[PDB]
């Protein structure tokens, strides 16, 4: 029960991503009842979650959470409903989350974020349609683009170039982007796709699933047909060889290997599973959740 | 005076939102009913048995709140047209929801996009709520004028946009309304949503929705510029649009974030309520008949029948109207009485139709005014406005007018006249059987009198109007013809509407008629030139009249009578709506029909395609004579 911090966590879990040392940051929304708002958690203790009582920290926000990513090791930016794009800050002492800045730059839900590889640029995708390049330190939109003809689905930055990211849309478009080039959009050749994620280890490849169920491995064909509904995303593994997890709409989760055979399947969720974040201490631990309000814990075997 | 509302799509609180946006100027919110982002499955376990509460509770806001202040919004993800067929399941199921929750609500209006081309699903589901009991909850359609795609930005290095012309191409999204209402049968309950782009299209794509029902015009806050001080502003042609969009009542939302924080939010709306307070409106006209706009009227029938004394104050209300007849006669007493006979030569001067003596009147200080001497007839066969012709003659006209009380066809005139005036004529001129009347009335005007009006021209031109094919269709009526509606015209002021050529001469009638061999049946064909892709839904008439010489009446727009009031134009509508292509010819074919007892009109569309023949035989409609 730190301080500033919500006596309750919504039930809605959107967001679950750790970090060096092994804290995990929960982004939480409030998709119904009353009060549609949205929370920030950090649990150095990771099995405590989501027990509000047991909590590092936590603070309430004024809507929902779309989606977030840690910026460093104390820097949380969030995709808001309202539009907006916010970054909070852990104090010295990690026991208050501070916001840091808050700006309604978008004209509709903000429902993908990406921090750069630099660390000090992150690129937002919303329903307006428009993708955001921003300067952290600056507080500032660098570049605006409106590429796409629908919502945002999902933007990822580059791993190592830090002018390159991708993006996919509704308007069935995947659209690598390099800011070095005049047109720095370019649209790389079905079903609409839902999600990202780069190859850590292989800069020209990356995998993205689509609202079908697929998921496809792509350099810049193949491909498995992993769910009976929409891949909500895709987190490689930090393995030297990695492995790919799953996240989709029909409540399971799975662990594909280098040619996207499945090697694990989870269906310890009853909603839909919005995240999957691996432990940087045992690299065999897969930590998921929900709107069903749960943290589970994955033993995947390697 | 601007109606406006606050589009959002998130909102943690209702009470504070409402509050926040109501102190900021706004009449009304459109908001979800379901949060945006809370997707639900309907079909496959576990995600369908996800525990309530699905939504909010309704006992947040009173029913008054409900009915007045909200405006439900289609959520985001429902996509009932999606090419895979889980989700289109789930939508429909999840569409019906919203939308019946939005009826449980009893709310005003509900917001649908239209946002690519494939809607079919969408308007079934839709249709289908709209058969489920009757209501009077409305359906905003959110259409843009320009598709994203065509205005996306050009930074696909290998998608560049198109820089060709693709005259129908920029004109996609009106066919997406068009064939989504079509696919709703014309629903009252569906209108249109229109959302302004940063860039206006060409003016064709923008006169497309021209007739449309356009309930509300979107302005996202993006499209505003700043001025010197820094607060949102709009260019001169977006102002062009606002202003033909006051003009059509439309209720103004402002969608987007606020981009001008140095200012409060306030300022997008009262930049609205400046542009609304800095117009002009026509004296009386526009004054006039603002509340008869797009209000169907039956035409007036004075020959068969009796009107009402109030319907004869809207015809003495028009003093240019008369001033008009008065110099006609005035040039006219001139023309036939030279000065030096100007005290032993009394004209003999007969009003064929004289009401309530406007017409008597005028030919009084028609005949001061030049100086000349006149002996009055009144006829009338309206015997309720003789009552007021014969005391307006005991107490003022005295023995220089005499009042009969009898049909001119019929009357016996003790003497001939040097001058017979009349106002017998509608919309469409000759429609109240004018020709007709002056026919029999002519054995006793002199062999060189003059006939006021001397002759008149009746005019059409196809205009296209979705609205008013809407009410016309609404006329159906127990015990006739399920489609007599359309085969019956309509005194209307022409309002929401676009036409598409320029109007051209259908009938002519002169009087006196010295020809042997009178025949008032009437056969006419007409091409009209269309420049623009548009929707036919019928004709609208006016008529121009000459009372003497250069003096004149025209409703017709080129040559309206400035400052005219009476006459509103008449309308001949078309069961079925056609299709017409840029540079294609309408071509329209028109009957004056009669029999000894009734005269009517029969019309038909021969190009691009045959309608039906409309009113055959008098069927739906006949003048009585
Ligand atoms: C509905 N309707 N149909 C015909 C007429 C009409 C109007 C004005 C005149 C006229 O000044 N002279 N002679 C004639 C006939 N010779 C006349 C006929 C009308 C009509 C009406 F009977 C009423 Cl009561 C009101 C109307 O509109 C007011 C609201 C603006 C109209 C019209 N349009
Ligand atoms: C000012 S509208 C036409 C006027 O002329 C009258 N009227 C129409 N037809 C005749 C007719 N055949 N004989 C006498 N009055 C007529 C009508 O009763 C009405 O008052």
């Amino acid at each position: 029960l730190p301080p500033n911090a919500p006596a309750c966590m919504e039930r809605q879990l959107e967001a679950a991503r750790y970090r060096s040392d092994g804290a995990l940051l929960l982004g939480a929304s409030s998709l119904s009842g009353r009060c549609w708002a949205g929370s920030l958690w950090l649990f150095k203790d990771p099995c405590a979650a989501p027990n509000e009582g047991f909590c590092s920290a936590g603070v309430q926000t004024e809507a929902g959470v779309a989606d977030l990513t840690w910026v460093g090791e104390r820097g949380i930016l969030v995709a808001s409903d309202s539009g907006a794009v916010e970054l909070w800050e852990l104090d010295e002492n990690e026991t208050l989350i501070v916001s840091k800045f808050c700006k309604y730059e978008h004209d509709d839900i903000v429902s993908t974020v990406s921090v750069l590889s630099s660390g000090t640029q992150a690129v937002s995708g919303s329903k307006d349609i428009c993708i955001k390049v921003w300067d952290l330190a600056q507080q500032v939109v660098l570049s605006s683009y409106r590429a796409h003809a629908a919502q945002v689905t999902c933007v990822a930055a580059s791993p190592h170039k830090d002018s390159v990211f991708l993006s996919c849309s509704e308007d069935n478009r995947i659209l690598l982007w390099d800011t070095r080039c005049p047109k720095p959009a370019s649209q790389i050749g079905g079903y609409l796709p839902t999600s990202l994620a780069w190859h850590p280890q292989q800069s020209e490849v990356f995998v993205f699933g689509d609202e079908n169920g697929t998921v496809s491995l792509v350099d810049t064909v193949l491909s498995s047909a992993v769910h009976s509904q929409c891949v909500t995303g895709l987190v490689f593994s930090p393995h030297s060889v990695p492995f790919l997890a799953s996240l989709s709409e029909d409540c399971s989760l799975a662990v594909l290997d280098s040619s996207l055979s499945e090697l694990f399947r989870s269906q310890a969720h009853r909603d839909f599973v919005r995240d999957a974040t691996w432990s940087p201490l045992n690299h065999s631990l897969l930590t998921t959740v929900g709107w069903d309000h749960q943290v589970v814990h994955h033993v995947v075997p390697t | 005076r601007v109606s406006s509302g606050r589009d959002l799509n998130c909102v943690p609180e209702i009470a504070d939102t409402l509050g926040a946006v109501a102190k900021q100027g706004f009449d009304f919110l459109c908001m979800p009913v379901f949060h945006p982002r809370f997707k639900r499955e309907f079909i496959q376990e576990p995600a369908k048995n996800r525990p309530g509460p699905q939504t909010r509770s309704d006992l947040l806001l009173s029913g008054r709140d409900w009915n007045t202040l909200i405006v439900g919004k289609l959520s985001p993800w429902i996509r009932p047209d999606s090419k895979v067929e889980k989700i289109r399941r789930n939508s429909e199921a999840a569409m019906l929801q919203e939308l019946n929750f939005g009826a449980y609500l009893g709310l005003p209006a509900f917001l649908l996009p239209l946002n690519q081309e494939d809607n079919t699903n969408l308007a079934r589901v839709l249709t289908n709520h709209i058969h489920t009991g009757h209501h009077s909850s409305m359906f905003w359609m959110r259409v843009p004028l320009v598709a994203p795609e065509d205005l996306r930005d050009d930074i696909i290095e290998n998608a560049p946009t198109t820089h060709t012309e693709e005259y129908s191409g920029e004109e996609k999204t009106w066919m997406w309304w068009h064939n989504f209402r079509t696919l709703c049968d014309y629903s009252k309950r569906i209108a249109v949503a229109l959302e302004i782009g940063a860039d206006l299209p060409s003016n064709h794509v923008i006169d497309r929705w021209l007739g449309e029902p356009i309930k509300a015009a979107i302005l996202p806050t993006s499209i505003f510029l700043t001025n010197k001080k820094g607060f949102p502003v709009l260019s001169k042609m977006h102002q062009r649009l606002i202003f033909r969009l006051l003009k059509l009542e439309v209720q103004f939302i402002i969608t987007g974030t606020n981009h001008h924080s140095e200012k409060e939010f306030c300022s997008y709306l009262q930049y609205l309520e400046y542009l609304s307070q800095n117009r002009p409106p026509p004296n009386a006209y526009e004054l006039f008949a603002k509340g008869y706009e797009d209000y169907l009227q039956s035409p007036l029938q004075p020959l068969m029948d009796n009107l009402e004394s109030q319907t004869y104050e809207v015809f003495e209300k028009d003093p240019i109207k008369y001033s008009q007849y008065q110099q006609a006669i005035y040039k006219c007493l001139l023309d036939r009485v030279p000065e030096e006979e100007k005290d032993t030569n009394v004209q003999v001067l007969m009003v064929l139709g004289a009401g309530r003596g406007p017409l008597v009147n005028a030919s009084l200080r028609a005949a001061k005014q030049a100086d000349r001497r006149i002996k009055l007839y009144a006829v009338e066969k309206n015997p309720n406005a003789v009552v007021t012709l014969e005391n307006w003659q005991f107490e003022e006209w005295g023995s220089q007018v005499t009042v009969v009380s009898s049909d001119m066809r019929e009357w016996v005139a003790p003497e001939k006249a040097d001058i017979i005036v009349s106002e017998l004529l509608g919309s469409f001129a000759d429609n109240e059987l004018s020709p007709e009347c002056l026919d029999g009335a002519q054995h006793f005007l002199k062999d060189d009198g003059v006939s006021i009006p001397g002759e008149y021209t009746s005019f059409l031109a196809p205009i296209s109007s979705s609205k008013l094919y809407n009410e016309v269709r609404a006329c159906r009526e127990k015990d006739r013809d399920p489609e007599a509606q359309f085969e019956m015209p309509y005194v209307v002021r022409l309002h929401n509407f676009h036409q598409l050529s320029a109007p051209q001469p259908c009938f002519t009638f002169s009087h006196p008629n010295r020809d042997p061999m009178i025949d008032n049946n009437r056969y006419c064909t007409l091409e009209f030139p269309v420049e623009v892709n548009t929707v036919l839904h019928g004709f609208a008439g006016y008529f121009e009249t000459v009372l003497y010489q250069d003096i004149t009446l025209s409703i017709r727009p080129e040559t309206h009578s400035p400052g005219m009031f009476s006459w509103f134009p008449i309308l001949f509508p078309i069961k079925q709506p056609i299709t017409v292509r840029e540079g294609q010819t309408i071509c329209v074919r028109f009957w004056r029909c009669s029999n000894s007892k009734k005269v009517w009109y029969e019309w038909a569309v021969t190009a691009p395609v045959c309608s039906a023949i409309h009113n055959p035989t008098g069927r739906s409609y006949t003048i009585g004579l």
